[PDB]
């Protein structure tokens, strides 16, 4: 309100979509106020209406370009039940999880390695000519060259299984269109252990980056906010399938196996004047109380459990961390967001081994209905798609939440955290707004995504 | 195959409101799908108008544009509240645009509910505002308003011919009836088409007469269409008894018992005196034996500049829409109903009765001696006396432009209306003999005075052909509209060089790749544009490397609205600055 | 002296970056022989100047265009990669529709939405155009790469033809629009 | 085969009076075509055939074969004029390929493929048809419709007389003959030769769409030219 001078970093570095942040002074040099802007918006939930069904999986998919997979699946999921398909068969559910696994294992690595780990391993205050993925290239060339080597074998995968690294077409109502062959599946299934190893030497270099830097990190914020995820019935974490679970900060689990089919009834979106990416909330507890946080950190406290070894020792020691703190730290999602990558690849190397891959039950059907929801965990939190389609065959209705969008409120709040920490003692360097988008980059923002 | 011959009369005859009940009618009478023949009736320009009891059309035409048309529009529209092409809350009034209705010379006009209202002031649009306002039937008003002048500014020996003898004393000398002394006649006076294409008018019929098939036609051209053309106006005002007498000559001499003159829409005041004429004709054969004698028919057209083109006149006949046929076989070869026939024009036709009536050494006596005879010239745009001017064949450009008396000092004029050249005046321009062999001109000359400007003369005729092309093939289709775009774009202020590079590959494709002769000839005055008056163009180019076509606000409008905004970052520029060091 | 790129997304979805990306380790090769001004990869916030200007995305808002004229007045190439900035690629299928019908249908007349939701008014968001344009509507291009996206392997040849002065040849085998 | 004439510096076999559409295709001698079909013969709206000949150019599919006629199928000329009306077509209509469910089984494309076509460098016209999938078993997106006429001829052929293309200039469409204008009005039925035959993702049967893997699509690396009959034709 008495906010007087304004200053803004525009556009965003290093983190997909056109976002801005805003940070409003007073005299004193104080700062009153932050403000994330997400400056873009093409419409798709209103464009796709008139479209025939069997397009969504394809055409949706162009909201990202990073994940366009956990569209591609999401937009297929819903279509099954559409078309009456809850289970489906052996050959397609592998398929469609190691597309799956492929997308986190390259997202996460495209964020850490290309857009994170810059500022990480280079320093918040570097000249910004070297604080990017080439400077990096230069520096510590047999790590960029790894991380690399770890996205190239997760889009490696998602050709394989869809037909292309950016954009496939092979998840289809029912099913999926094709299997693999055993070429692809033991050329994938050679280079999975070396692939695995590079991740698991990705979670001890962050952990030592804690180690000697968690005081310093703890300046850009916590949460006391509530964790939103898919949590399997077990309720271990399941990437590709499972209901919505949701803890209260100290969790707590508010709610548990909850339908993601009623989303409608459990969730509500708020629209502020200044952005375009809505703000979901819990509708029973309004806001801002019913204000959540998705993505890497809120599965790794929801689930009970992840289904791999070496990746759950690392999950215990990301939580026990000196002594619970980081897990509800901001820049926690990187230390969380290495982990899944290593899940990941452990998964995979595992999936590898199954001969499904290559069996002959690609796809059921059933009782056409009016409705489908689709959920999915995309890399940067839990995916809604909800379509209805005519007699038509023409889509009547889309409404997507996406996962970025979920943690409008968090990214705004930690963005202001930050702005106080290392702003009000003025006056403002390039160096020190960097430490403002270091505090956005931590979520790995998907700003297309948000917005759709 | 798909043949429906009635249908054309048939859908006039439906609007005196086009609803699926009367398309259910048609169905039945002509055994096809209610939307073919809605698909049909979609083709022409006249038959998609929206329903009034006053449907007015103003004519888009660059001579009309020079007097002030397009003012008078607008003083009609407001005195409404409505837009051009659009019609009022109690459907009381349509006001349209229409191409060239055949009066160039009388400029600026209209048409209301087919008649044609020449000569018009704001007086007259103010006398007419009141008009629909009271609600009177137009016979009320004064019928004053209605005449055409078909104004003769020069005689020869054709019209006097004509004026003198009647039309059906060519019957009492015996070549009338012998069918190859017809031929013969014609062959030795050299006539060729006056109808522009120019091909001997005896050779047609030879191939016409060479085929095996017994059943054939003879169809006569009066949807004139070329805008500036007005020739066929006054020889059908002034002289139908004598056309009536050489469609029949013509139609005896290739063996048709039917010949049918297809009548423009637009002209359609002149069929109570055409029937008149026609039954007044048919009369002076009643001696035939009724089984050997020509019968004679008039077609009235519905709105397409393209059914000037012998084949998709002749689809417009059968009763579908008007586009050019896949050609070979040519329509000498299988034409109406797949029988041989022969298309000829108006001053053709005329001619024809004029050489049976007078010899062949009469007729050349005149003109060069390739293009031999006397021909008629329609004159208009920027002159002291538009009208109808006789002169032999092979005459300078120059002397019939002179003979009008330009208002202002010559500057450009268009030759054979758009389908053919755009020319300065220069003297070695105004040197060219008007023949075939020289400068082709099927009687047309648009005479533009300095005030007027090249760029937006050819921009007219872009938008014309735009408007009036079939839509049938891929580089007519769509590139007639990539021309008339770049000419919005010359017009508004945006051009610049780099939108004639992107141009030039569609033109190619249209004057190689077109399907007919209208999609060669719509790229031929900004051929022209580029070769005679390459700086007037220079001049409308902006020198910046591009500039968007399209308001880029505008654009914004639709969120400005909507948001409620006005600051400077709701506004985008056009244009941008170079710099250089 | 080394040659100088710049990128930029407008109405794209990062997808022709990512298959930039996607020629792997020869980005370490490409790193040593070229730099790179303003890219949402580098934190340069302004353009300019360049030889190379990589554009995805088509124009669907204001501030698109003010940053296609800053690209194309920074860049001696102007390069329309992907099939958004071609032709305005499936965001454009929005053409179909009012665009005032468009933003209501989102922010306020989704059932969804909480009571009293608006569509988002204040200045910082740049206005959405009436319709969605490719870039070659507003700025002259010098290239296109086709795809959606391009295959890492056209993109990779692109360049590498650029960089040693040879126009650019893309075999039938790496085309695609799809 | 009694007589021959010259394609490009060759004798070519020819039956009295195909076209030399006809004739070269049958001699195995691939030339650019569309709206051509063997079933439904010519048609002569997208001008890809034309040819040099008699010395102008013109439509390979109308041009009737004479003996001893001297025919130039591949020029610089010729190339560009396609290249040219390729972009005119993608630019009329929305072809955006990325989410047509004919993309890798769409002649245009392939075509266009063929060309080297890079970008259509024309400004879009964005038409603003509406789908009809009013058919229980078909659909019909009109903004990729190149009017090849062949749903027209298939129909007729067959009796159904379900379509026509109707409209003058860039306004010409395809429509359905059924008095309210629906497909699902007309006797149109998914067993007829139409329902199959469109070249293009105009006309579609409904769900049955992405159903082959990227790589293993009709055109997936293999140009017109090196197809059978079978497979080149819808
Ligand atoms: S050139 Fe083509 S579109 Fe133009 S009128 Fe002739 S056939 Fe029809
Ligand atoms: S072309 Fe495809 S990959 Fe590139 S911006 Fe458009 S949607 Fe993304
Ligand atoms: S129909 Fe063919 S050219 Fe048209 S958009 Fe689809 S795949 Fe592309
Ligand atoms: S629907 Fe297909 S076959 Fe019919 S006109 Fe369109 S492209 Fe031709
Ligand atoms: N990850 C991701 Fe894209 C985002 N945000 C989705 O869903
Ligand atoms: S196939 Fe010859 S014109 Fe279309
Ligand atoms: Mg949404
Ligand atoms: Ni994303």
């Amino acid at each position: 309100a008495n906010a007087t001078r304004r200053v803004a970093i525009d556009p965003l570095s290093r983190v997909e979509g056109h976002g801005k942040v805003t940070i409003w002074l007073d005299d004193d040099g104080q700062v009153v106020e932050a403000r994330l802007h997400i400056v873009e918006f093409r419409g798709f939930e209103a464009f796709i209406v008139g479209r025939p069904y069997w397009e969504a999986p394809v055409v949706v998919q162009r909201l990202c370009g990073i994940c366009p997979v956990s569209h591609h699946l999401a937009a297929a999921k819903a279509l099954d039940r559409l078309v009456g398909v809850t289970q489906l068969p052996p050959t397609a559910e592998k398929m469609r999880r190691l597309m799956h696994y492929g997308q986190v294992l390259q997202s996460h690595a495209l964020h850490f390695f290309y857009l994170a780990a810059p500022d990480l391993l280079l320093g918040f205050s570097a000249d910004p000519a070297q604080r990017n993925v080439f400077g990096l290239a230069a520096q510590k060339r047999e790590l960029a060259r790894q991380g690399i080597l770890v996205r190239q074998f997760g889009q490696e995968c998602i050709e394989a299984t869809a037909g292309k690294r950016i954009h496939g077409t092979s998840a289809v109502p029912g099913g999926i269109h094709k299997n693999l062959s055993r070429r692809e599946r033991m050329a994938l299934l050679s280079r999975a252990p070396e692939i695995r190893s590079w991740c698991e030497a990705a979670v001890a270099l962050i952990e030592r980056l804690f180690t000697e830097h968690a005081p310093f990190f703890a300046q850009f914020g916590s949460f006391q906010t509530k964790t939103f995820s898919l949590v399997a019935a077990d309720g271990s974490l399941d990437l590709y399938d499972g209901t919505f679970r949701v803890k209260e900060a100290n969790g707590a689990i508010l709610i548990d196996h909850y339908d993601p089919n009623d989303y409608d009834q459990l969730l509500v979106e708020a629209v502020r004047p200044w952005s375009y990416m809505k703000f979901p909330y819990l509708k029973a507890y309004g806001e801002p109380d019913g204000f959540y946080r998705v993505g890497p950190s809120a599965r790794l406290i929801n689930c009970d459990r992840l289904t791999t070894a070496r990746a759950e020792a690392a999950r215990q020691r990301f939580l026990t961390f000196d002594q619970g703190t980081v897990a509800h730290s901001t820049l926690g999602y990187h230390w969380a967001r290495l982990i899944e990558m290593l899940h990941c690849a452990e998964l995979i190397e595992a999936l590898l081994t199954d001969a499904d891959l290559e069996g002959g039950e690609l796809r059921a059907r059933g009782q056409r209905q009016h409705r489908g929801v689709g959920v999915i965990e995309a890399p940067r939190g839990t995916l809604i798609h909800h379509y209805e389609v005519g007699d038509d065959d023409l889509i009547t209705y889309c409404n997507l939440i996406v996962s970025t969008t979920h943690n409008n409120a968090v990214m705004n709040q930690a963005v202001t955290t930050a702005a106080k920490a290392f702003l009000s003692g003025v006056t403002l360097t390039e160096a020190l707004l960097n430490h403002i988008e270091v505090a956005v980059r931590a979520f790995d923002p998907c700003l297309s995504c948000a917005t759709h | 195959q798909r043949t429906a011959p009635g249908l054309l009369a048939a859908l006039h005859q439906a609007r005196s409101p086009l609803d699926a009940q009367a398309l259910a009618e048609l169905s039945t009478a002509f055994s096809l799908p209610p939307g073919e023949i809605a698909a049909t009736a979609s083709f022409y320009h006249f038959f998609q108008t929206p329903p009034a009891r006053y449907q007015i059309h103003f004519v888009d035409h660059v001579v009309d544009h020079h007097a002030g048309v397009a003012a008078l529009c607008n003083h009609l529209c407001a005195a409404f509240a409505i837009q051009p092409g659009q019609r009022t809350a109690d459907a009381r009034l349509f006001v349209g645009w229409t191409a060239c209705a055949g009066l160039s010379d009388q400029a600026p006009a209209a048409l209301i509910n087919g008649r044609p209202m020449p000569r018009l002031d704001a007086a007259r649009i103010d006398a007419l505002i009141e008009k629909i306002q009271a609600q009177i039937p137009m016979d009320q008003w004064p019928t004053e308003w209605f005449a055409v002048t078909n104004a003769i500014h020069r005689h020869g020996p054709l019209l006097t011919w004509l004026d003198t003898t009647p039309a059906e004393a060519v019957f009492e000398h015996p070549t009338a009836h012998d069918p190859d002394a017809i031929l013969q006649a014609v062959t030795d006076a050299g006539l060729r088409g006056r109808g522009g294409a120019g091909f001997p008018t005896a050779t047609k019929w030879r191939f016409c007469r060479e085929n095996a098939d017994p059943e054939r036609f003879l169809i006569c051209n009066a949807d004139e269409g070329e805008p500036g053309t007005f020739k066929d106006r006054v020889l059908l005002t002034r002289y139908p008894e004598h056309l009536f007498a050489g469609m029949i000559l013509a139609a005896r001499a290739i063996g048709a018992d039917k010949a049918i003159l297809y009548l423009r829409y637009e002209y359609q005041y002149l069929l109570p005196q055409l029937e008149a004429a026609r039954e007044r004709i048919a009369s002076a054969q009643a001696t035939v034996p009724q089984a050997e004698r020509v019968t004679l028919e008039i077609a009235l057209g519905a709105g397409a500049y393209v059914c000037g083109e012998e084949s998709a006149l002749i689809e417009s006949l059968e009763g579908k829409p008007g586009r050019p046929r896949v050609r070979p076989p040519y329509p000498v070869t299988q034409g109406y109903l797949g029988h041989p026939t022969v298309v000829n024009n108006v001053e053709t036709l005329v001619a024809v009765a004029a050489i049976v009536g007078n010899g062949a050494a009469w007729w050349r006596a005149l003109g060069t001696p390739d293009s031999s005879g006397p021909k008629l010239f329609c004159v208009s745009g920027d002159v002291a006396q538009p009208g109808l001017y006789e002169f032999p064949y092979g005459v300078a450009l120059g002397d019939v432009v002179t003979a009008a008396r330009p208002l202002g000092t010559r500057y450009a004029v268009q030759v054979s209306g758009p389908s053919g050249t755009l020319l300065p005046a220069t003297p070695e321009q105004l040197a060219r003999p008007l023949a075939f062999e020289a400068l082709p001109c099927n009687g047309t000359v648009m005479v533009f005075d300095v005030r007027r400007d090249p760029v937006a003369i050819v921009h007219h005729f872009a938008r014309f052909f735009a408007h009036e092309s079939c839509g049938f093939c891929t580089p007519c289709r769509v590139g007639t509209q990539l021309i008339a775009k770049t000419f919005e774009k010359i017009a508004a202020g945006y051009a610049t060089r780099f939108d004639l590079e992107r141009l030039a590959p569609a033109l190619e494709a249209m004057r190689l790749a077109s399907n007919c002769g209208f999609g060669l000839s719509a790229g031929n005055p900004v051929r022209d544009l580029i070769a005679h008056f390459r700086q007037q163009l220079e001049a409308q180019l902006q020198p910046h490397d591009f500039i968007p076509a399209f308001s880029l606000d505008a654009e914004l409008a639709a969120t400005r609205r909507l948001t409620g905004r006005d600051d400077p970052h709701a506004h985008l520029a056009q244009f941008e600055q170079p710099e250089v060091t | 002296r080394k040659i100088r790129i710049a990128t930029a997304s407008l109405a794209g979805c990062f997808g022709c970056h990512m298959s930039f990306a996607d020629i792997d380790t020869r980005l370490l090769a490409l790193a040593e022989w070229v730099t790179f001004d303003r890219s949402p990869l580098t934190d340069w916030k302004t353009v300019g100047e360049c030889d190379i200007a990589l554009i995805e995305g088509g124009v669907c808002n204001a501030e698109n265009v003010e940053v296609l004229r800053a690209y194309r007045r920074a860049a001696r190439i102007l390069v329309a990669v992907g099939a958004c900035a071609i032709n305005g690629g499936l965001p454009a299928q929005r053409n179909q529709h009012r665009v005032e019908r468009l933003l209501t249908q989102v922010f306020e007349a989704d059932r969804h939405l909480a009571p009293g939701s608006r569509v988002p008014n204040d200045p910082e968001l740049p206005l959405l155009l009436e319709h969605v344009h490719p870039i070659h509507e507003i700025v002259r291009v010098d290239y296109y790469l086709p795809g959606c996206p391009p295959t890492a392997e056209v993109i990779w040849t692109f360049l590498t033809d650029l960089l040693v002065g040879r126009e650019p040849h893309f075999p039938y085998p790496t085309l695609r629009y799809d | 085969a009694s007589e021959t004439f010259t394609l490009d510096e060759e004798s070519i076999p020819f039956v009295p009076g195909q076209t030399v559409l006809e004739a070269a295709l049958a001699a195995g001698r691939y030339i650019p075509h569309l709206c051509w079909h063997p079933e439904m013969g010519n048609h002569g709206s997208c001008r890809l055939c034309v040819v040099e000949a008699n010395g102008r150019i013109q439509a390979s599919c109308a041009l009737p074969a004479q003996p001893g006629l001297q025919v130039v199928s591949k020029s610089e000329t010729l190339t560009r004029v396609r290249r040219t009306l390729l972009e005119m077509l993608f630019a009329e209509g929305n072809h955006f390929c990325p989410g047509c469910e004919k993309s890798g089984d769409c002649l245009l494309q392939a075509l266009a493929y063929a060309h080297g076509m890079t970008a259509s460098h024309f400004d879009p016209f964005y038409p603003q048809r509406r789908i009809d999938a009013s058919h229980p078993d078909l659909w019909l997106d009109p903004n990729r419709c190149i009017l090849c006429g062949l749903c027209v001829r298939a129909s007729l052929a067959e009796g159904k007389e379900a379509l026509v293309i109707g409209g003058r200039g860039i306004a010409s469409r395809l429509l359905a003959t059924s008095a309210s204008g629906r497909l699902g009005d007309t006797a149109l039925a998914a067993t007829d030769r139409a329902a199959r035959i469109c070249p293009v993702g105009a006309l579609n049967f409904k769900a049955a769409g992405f159903t082959t893997p990227i790589g293993k699509r009709r055109f997936d690396h293999r140009p017109p030219e090196a197809m059978s009959d079978k497979e080149r034709y819808t």
